[PDB]
Parts: structure tokens; sequence; C-alpha cells
């Protein structure tokens, strides 16, 4: 069930104006599921609604999260995978043990009580992010507000090597038509190989494997006159299933740009509220599983990185949920 | 043996990184501008 991934992509694309969008739904759902373990009442119900987890118990959500992390960390030793979680809370505050223990058990959360006023705390948190993303996301926070209570942070890291790599000697300078209609000159990689391929009325689809073929990249290339906005707006489990099950091994002459993108989002502003999460961002939020203090979510910061090149792909994401009094 | 299909990414595209056994989408996005 990738409904959350597609709904998060669609809602993000609707509310941001940049040419590139790049998100990790896995990272966002892990950080919010750790937080959901402390929520009660409507606070919890609205978080389950936004996560597309309505109808599941916390026991099932936590067991699924744990089994998913275990599967992804061991399915391909030839691919580098990181899935790390941490909880940083205000020194001297009482944080409930059942909440800490659930997050240590199902998310392998590293839990730390910290002095948020120390000059060492922001570099300890940002340094943790750098450590868990091969230094590709070096900062998740620029500042800590005076009413900070807790940070729940997830970091996903991926470094895969293509099953069939490109040769840098075959990369050539070539035009790429931007979304804004202007053309730019790029480093266009090229190779002729067997890849997974399929088509429909809008697009061409390619599947490019990494390592032992457990992980892959799917590329959706709209036909002339067709748009990525329409692809995004039409994506759902049914359409995704149609693509995946339609893929067949095909001899393909591939031209792909070497590209990098780094994105940053404040998911609390418009995106998570549109997906149904409203009360948790207000003073009416209730998190009795975390503390007796009245706290709420002030920010949900999501940062991502991706580099695609001749050898493979390196991608990283960090999601930090900021809770304040 | 078969004549290859041309798959030339010279315009915006959507892409995703997935894992097959779980079916999970780890990353997904849209590229409208190539950066280095
Ligand atoms: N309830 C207050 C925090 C405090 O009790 O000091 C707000 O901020």
């Amino acid at each position: 069930d990738n409904a959350f991934a597609f709904d998060l992509l669609q809602t993000t694309r609707k509310h941001v104006t940049e040419a590139n969008v790049f998100i990790s739904p896995l990272s966002v759902s892990m950080a919010l599921n750790m937080t959901l373990n402390g929520a009660a009442g409507v606070t919890a119900d609205e978080m389950k609604t936004a996560l597309r987890e309505t109808g599941y118990t916390m026991e099932d959500i936590n067991e699924y999260s744990h089994s998913l992390r275990e599967a992804l960390l061991k399915v391909d030793p030839s691919t580098t995978i990181g899935m790390a979680n941490s909880i940083w809370y205000k020194q001297g505050e009482l944080v409930k043990e059942p909440f800490i223990l659930a997050n240590r058990t199902h998310y392998d959360a590293e839990v730390k009580a910290v002095d948020f006023s120390s000059p060492a705390t922001l570099p300890a948190i940002n340094g943790w992010c750098a450590q868990k993303t091969n230094d590709k996301i070096t900062k998740i926070l620029d500042y800590i507000p005076g009413n900070a209570f807790m940070y729940l942070i997830n970091a996903v890291y991926f470094k895969g090597i293509w099953v069939t790599q490109f040769k840098k000697s075959d990369t050539k300078r070539a035009p790429f038509r931007k979304a804004d209609g202007t053309t730019q000159e790029v480093n266009m990689m090229a190779q002729k190989s067997t890849f997974g391929y399929t088509t429909d009325e809008c697009c061409q689809y390619l599947e490019m494997d990494y390592g032992n073929k457990a992980f892959s990249m799917i590329v959706m290339l709209p036909n002339e006159g067709q748009t990525t906005r329409d692809v995004i707006e039409q994506l759902d489990n049914k359409h995704w299933s149609m693509i995946i099950k339609g893929i067949r091994p095909t001899q393909v002459s591939l031209r792909m740009p070497r590209f990098k993108t780094e994105c940053k989002y404040g998911l609390e502003k418009k995106i998570l509220p549109e997906m149904g999460m409203n009360v948790p961002f207000t003073e009416t939020a209730d998190f009795p599983g975390i503390t007796d203090a009245a706290i709420f979510i002030s920010r949900v910061i999501h940062k991502t990185f991706v580099q695609v090149d001749e050898e493979g792909t390196e991608a990283a994401a960090v999601t930090a949920v900021e809770m304040v009094k | 043996s078969t004549t290859p299909i041309n798959f030339h990414i010279n315009k915006p595209f959507v892409f995703a990184i997935r894992e097959k056994s779980t079916g999970v989408i780890l990353f997904i996005g849209e590229i409208g501008e190539v950066k280095e």
C-alpha cells in the first residue's frame, strides 16, 4: 500500500513552486509514526488519517515499521541502506518510559536527553544527521526555539550501483528541455542494455535495477505533449500496479542526464494539514504518551538529497518532527 | 538481437526508488531542471 507516498507527492507538488520535487515518504511516515505512539484522541486520529493508517492499531503500525526496516536493511548486502531514528528531548523533563521503549524497540530509536541551550546541542543533532546520510544532509535545523521540548528524527540513506553502469566516456553534452520551456545543456549519460520497460497512453516507463535487483529506479517519461503534472495527479496504487506488472525485459538505448537535487520542506504549513493533520499542530494537541506537559508539533522538516550518475544513485532524506511547549 | 527502443530523457520526468520484496517506495520525485 503506497497510498501515502502518492498522496504526499501530489500534495507536495500542489503546494510548492520549484521545478524539482524529491521526497522520501518512508522517512516522513517513520518520523510521524514514532510521534504517533505518544498521541491520544483526535490528535492520534488525525495523524493516522494523514498517514493513511486509519483502521490499523499502533501495535500493527509499529510491528509493520519494524519488519519493514529489518527487510530493507538486509535484502541486498551489495547496496548501502541506512534507516536510523533518534529522539532528543529537553533535559530535566519527564518523558514516559513506555513511549521511549516502544520507539527503541520498533524503530531502534537512539534516545538522548539534551540541554537545548547548549552550543553543543545543534551540532550534535546536525552531526547525527550527517553521520546517518554519508554527509549528504549536514543540517536539519538552523535554530532551536526557546520552547523546544523534543525532536523525533528519521534518516534514510541509499547508495546503489547500477546492475549495468554507464561509462563516463559515453557521457556527452546535450540539450534538456526544462519544465519552464527553456533548454539547458547537460551531461547526458548513455548506454544500450536490457532494462524493464512498458508504455501506456501517456508515457514510457523504465526500470533500472541496482545491486542484486532488490532495489530499482522507475522512470516515468511522458510522451511529447504529455506532462509530469498529469502523471503525478493520476498516480495511485492501481496505476503504480499497472506500471510494475506491465514491465518486460527489453533492449533499450537509454540517454539519461547526470543530475542532483536537494529539497527542503516545512510539511506542517500546508501539506500535512491538507492530508488531514490539523489538531497536532495546535495547542489543543494531546500527547499524554510522551509527557504530562502540554506539547504540540511546531514543524515537520523534511530534507532530501539525490545524485544520479554513471555508477548508480545516492539518495538521502531526513525528517525531523519538532515538538514544543 | 532485437532493435533497441529509444528512451531519451531530454525533458521532465518522474522517478521513484523502490524495493521489490516489500513493494515500498523509498523516494519519489519529479525533475523539471537538471542541476550539478
